[PDB]
């Protein structure tokens, strides 16, 4: 119990406290969305969670240990997709979702894009993209990774209708396989409520 | 025991009036027995008075540097805000000190060399210290966010630190590929070795002094924005 | 008590080299003065700083 | 994840900016022709400053170069690397510095014939050039990661990130420019090989932890 | 609108605060400081090596400043220029390398002196000198940037988009050196500095033009 | 006769056309929003209408001369806000608004950061501004000019409900005096469907 925890984690920037003593525990299956507006501290929440920055008080722990001694069985099972897509521009799709593949690439990377709807844009360089296919390029992974810990910070920031049609159903049936999802976005999820655990940073 | 907490800008300002009045006192003790009392040199005469306003400046340049080492050394391996502070109040400083050093060395030598600047290891040693101070303090001064200049800034200067001592006798052995060596090592005479003792002493206190009030300045400019700031 | 120069600023002030050793004490003394006054004004003006926020 | 994917990855990114990586290479062209052009048909004179502008030459064309060493990552996906990749900070940023290395201080040796002949250097000049930017190229790599991961975050291509890391190679200038010198005279020089490769030991150790520092410092 | 509020931004693009504006004298008297350690501490043999050395740093400065010019304003706001600000857009690159002069420029003519006596020329010099800095450094802006705004805007753009930078400043350096070869050796050199004149009148009045044609393109 | 009359307009990328033969004249007090999927011609065809690009084979009429022909009765009276916000990322969110307005009074530019949402961080730098602050950096520019025509591409990718209701208050009192808003959305529009004149990529 306890795959992943938050142990009074405590941000302050500047004259604004963004949160202050949040202690939430994630087990398997939990889809859980992060709550605010414009303000609040999400993504810093979200960078506090991934180890990318370090709290000013208390600590995340992953499966009973802090995250800088785990932290090369922690990054085995993680899933960042930021506000900022992190895939290399002047390359074309496929090798730039050929770098985050393990093994068995390049028949697997393949058929990734085609469920991302990138059909027939694999060997396009992603600069030469659109706005929303370019995301579309880094939300591909969703479908090669084995990671049991996605979090993922606005994944439908330029997605059409169908697009968060197919991520809305694809970490849907992640998370009974025993996965985690920690969710931020604004759009509304297309789900029930119960299937959504809303967590607020009081 | 070590709380540090913005106490410290109390504690900084209790200690400043009592330094700058002893760092005062010491160095017109210090400038009136030499520049006047002190006895002269046989080869250059009075331009050897000048050892009271160089040699502390250059000792003092190594010394500021080594004590900002040691303050974002503590506050790396620790993770502590004020030692981080430290290096950007004792940077200027240094930087000033080193500035001190290369003209008042400058104007030593033109009475023999003849130009205002002759390459010498003396005077290019006090160059590249310069140029770490410059860049120390650049560095501070292009961060818009707080709290990542000084953790920037300690890894600036303990990479630095780390290559001072390379840099320092590459230039000494430069010196002596090129012109074979330099003129020849300075002596000291014993009655006028206690006026360069007080000089030094007195450049310490003055450099404490300078950095204890750009440390209360920092500290504020840090905090501006907290309630115990209500003075 | 017992000066190294025998008389006033007729003896001091020159002592074969008055321009390269005044050079040194003018131009010492010149920044130091500058960081004395930098950090006093600087303080002083954080200090003003301060309240007028509070508007 | 792993070291050489990530080699392999930051040379295809690389290979693919092209005009930005050429440009290094015109400016050391540049500086190394325009000296022989400033002094007349003398030769005396030219066997004695050779080494000097090769070297500044060679410094200044890595300055260029290392703008882009982390620039085009901190937009997009300068983590996806401290964040995943299980493989420590330290390698990421070693194979960084290595592809870095293979576009930047490789292409300077692979001119080095073109350029003993331009100035009229001997085999031998030719050789213990060869052996100084061999060993002294990875060291300007090595030392420059820190500075251009300390000011990645600034957002500023040009004088700052000069005024960090140019300081840091003067022991490598002086004693590269004293071996080169040293073998005009045909004296042998494996007295200054050895410290420049005590020196690329030195800096390829402690200049990955270094950059690694500095990047979780910029990153926050 | 408003040109001048153009140039006062690209400047508030630089300088943010009064100690961030000596970074390009620092930036240049480390350039300069370079050569000595490598040449040697010969003071006569520097004379002769003044002109290379402070054209090679301006040129340096140059190229670093350059890629802050267009490359920068590419990924946010290059447009909102073309699409906004009714006066022409050569207007607006007639800014920019203002602005790019003023950062650049203007640092090495204030610090004119001081690099004259570090090298060791005398008066006749150091006029000729701050007469080539002042004449010839603006164009440095102006024919490079054509070259500089194809290649850091124009995607899938091969090695020949960067036969128009760096090559393409040889005729400056070499009429510019030339001269102060010429002043160091005490001869007329107004026929060289009549020549410096006509490319400044030649390359302000079509660069941004030029430049402005080459943004429009690259745009598309 | 009217604003903006695209003229059998045909662009082409790569070998797909993304569109061939659009036929539309706006004239005042038009609310229109271009649909199509995550991938159609868009972006390309705002970019067209604003003059950054030419037509592959077509021309575009503002008040009956071609955008080259005027380029300057046109860009006094344009405000485009694409993908990219358009903001200097190093400056604060007050002299990068200042640059934007017609002479930067301080009066009118503070009360439009204080109109958007953005209150209290008028001296925060932008770089600062968490992800759709950035954001609202760029669109509190719709309370500052005086443009009648508005090409927004995208201005609802990162902000919250309340931004966006605020948003669509400000464009619908806006379109119902003389204004025209060219709007590109995948979040459906929370106004009466009659006030919004949809036009498709054919
Ligand atoms: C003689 C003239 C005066 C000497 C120079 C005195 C400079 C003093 C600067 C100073 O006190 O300010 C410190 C300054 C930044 O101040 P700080 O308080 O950290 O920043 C404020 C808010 N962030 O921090 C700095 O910028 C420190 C700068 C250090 C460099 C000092 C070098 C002196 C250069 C003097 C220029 C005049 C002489 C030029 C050459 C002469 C020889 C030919
Ligand atoms: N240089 C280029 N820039 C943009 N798009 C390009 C380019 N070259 C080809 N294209 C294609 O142009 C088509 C339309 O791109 P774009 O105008 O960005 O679409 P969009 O539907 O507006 N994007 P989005 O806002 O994310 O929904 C896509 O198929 C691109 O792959
Ligand atoms: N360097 C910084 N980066 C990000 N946020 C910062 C920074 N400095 C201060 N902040 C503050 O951090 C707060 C929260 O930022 P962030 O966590 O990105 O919010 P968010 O709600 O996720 N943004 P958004 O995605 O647009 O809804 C904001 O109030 C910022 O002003
Ligand atoms: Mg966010
Ligand atoms: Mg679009």
């Amino acid at each position: 119990m306890g795959m992943l925890e938050a142990r009074e984690l405590l941000c302050e920037r500047d004259e604004r406290t963004l949160f202050s003593g949040l202690s939430f525990t994630l087990n398997a299956g939990e889809w859980v969305q992060i709550t605010g507006s414009n303000g609040a501290g999400k993504t810093t929440l979200l960078r506090l969670l991934t180890g990318l920055s370090r709290p000013d008080a208390g600590e995340v722990l992953w499966q009973g240990q802090p995250l800088h001694q785990v932290r090369d069985s922690y990054h085995q099972n993680l899933l960042w997709i930021g506000h900022q897509p992190g895939i290399k521009t002047r390359l074309t799709a496929l090798e730039n979702l050929h770098f985050y593949h393990r093994d068995g690439d390049t028949a697997q990377c393949l058929e990734a894009l085609a469920q991302a709807g990138l059909a027939g844009f694999e060997d396009i360089p992603v600069n030469q993209l659109s706005a929303g296919q370019q995301r579309r390029v880094a939300l591909a992974r969703l479908w090669l990774t084995r990671a049991t810990l996605w979090i993922l910070d606005e994944p439908f920031t330029a997605i059409d209708v169908n697009g968060v049609d197919r991520l809305t159903q694809r970490m849907a049936q992640h998370t009974e396989q025993g996965g985690i999802v920690i969710l931020t976005t604004h759009q509304p999820l297309n789900v029930a409520e119960s299937k959504i655990r809303r967590i607020s940073l009081t | 025991q070590l709380a540090i907490p913005p106490r410290l800008y109390q504690i900084c300002g209790w200690f400043i009036p009592w330094l700058a009045i002893a760092s005062v006192v010491v160095l017109t003790v210090g400038w009136i027995w030499g520049f006047g009392f002190a006895p002269a040199d046989y080869q250059q005469g009075n331009s050897y008075r000048i050892i009271y306003l160089h040699v502390p400046a250059a000792i003092w340049s190594m010394g500021i540097y080594a004590s900002m080492a040691v303050a974002a050394f503590i506050g790396l391996v620790w993770q502590m805000k004020m030692a981080n502070l430290a290096v950007a109040a004792m940077a200027p400083i240094g930087a000033v000190f080193t500035f001190i050093a290369l003209v008042t060395g400058s104007a030593w030598g033109k009475p023999m060399w003849g130009t205002w600047w002759v390459w010498d290891a003396r005077l290019t040693s006090e160059l590249v210290l310069l140029f770490l101070y410059v860049g120390v303090i650049a560095l501070w001064h292009a961060f818009d966010d707080r709290r990542l200049a000084g953790r920037a800034a300690g890894i600036l200067v303990l990479i630095g630190v780390v290559n001072l001592p390379i840099i320092h006798y590459s230039v000494e052995w430069w010196n002596t590929l090129h012109q074979g060596s330099t003129r020849m090592q300075q002596s000291i005479d014993p009655a006028m070795r206690s006026p360069l003792r007080w000089s030094i002493f007195g450049f310490l206190l003055l450099s404490a002094t300078l950095t204890l009030m750009r440390m209360r300045n920092l500290i504020l400019l840090m905090e501006k924005r907290r309630p115990w700031v209500s003075e | 008590m017992t000066p190294a120069f025998a008389s006033w600023n007729e003896f001091f002030a020159m002592g074969g080299y008055a321009f390269f050793v005044w050079l040194a004490v003018v131009m010492t003394v010149i920044p130091l003065v500058v960081l004395v006054v930098h950090s006093v004004m600087q303080h002083r003006a954080i200090l003003r700083g301060v309240a007028q926020q509070r508007a | 994840m792993m070291f050489w994917r990530i080699f392999r990855l930051e040379l295809r990114v690389a290979f693919r900016h092209s005009a930005e990586i050429a440009n290094p290479l015109w400016f050391f062209l540049i500086v190394i022709t325009l000296f022989p052009l400033s002094i007349g048909p003398e030769p005396q004179l030219l066997a004695r400053i050779a080494p000097g502008i090769i070297w500044v030459a060679a410094l200044l064309s890595s300055l260029l170069a290392l703008e882009r060493l982390f620039r085009d990552d901190l937009q997009d996906g300068s983590l996806e690397q401290l964040m995943l990749l299980p493989l420590p900070l330290p390698a990421v940023v070693l194979a960084k510095v290595m592809a870095h290395w293979m576009v930047t201080g490789l292409p300077l040796l692979i001119l080095s014939p073109l350029v003993a002949m331009l100035l009229g250097m001997d085999v031998y000049g030719w050789q213990v050039m060869a052996l100084t930017l061999l060993l002294g190229t990875p060291t300007l790599g090595f030392l420059g990661a820190p500075g251009v991961a300390l000011t990645v975050g600034l957002k500023r291509g040009g004088v700052l990130l000069s005024i960090l890391v140019l300081p840091l190679t003067i022991p490598l200038l002086i004693f590269a420019t004293a071996a080169m010198d040293a073998a005009s005279m045909h004296l042998p020089v494996d007295g200054y090989l050895a410290i420049l490769g005590a020196l690329l030991a030195g800096t390829a150790t402690l200049s990955p932890f270094a950059t690694a520092a500095a990047l979780r410092i910029s990153i926050q």
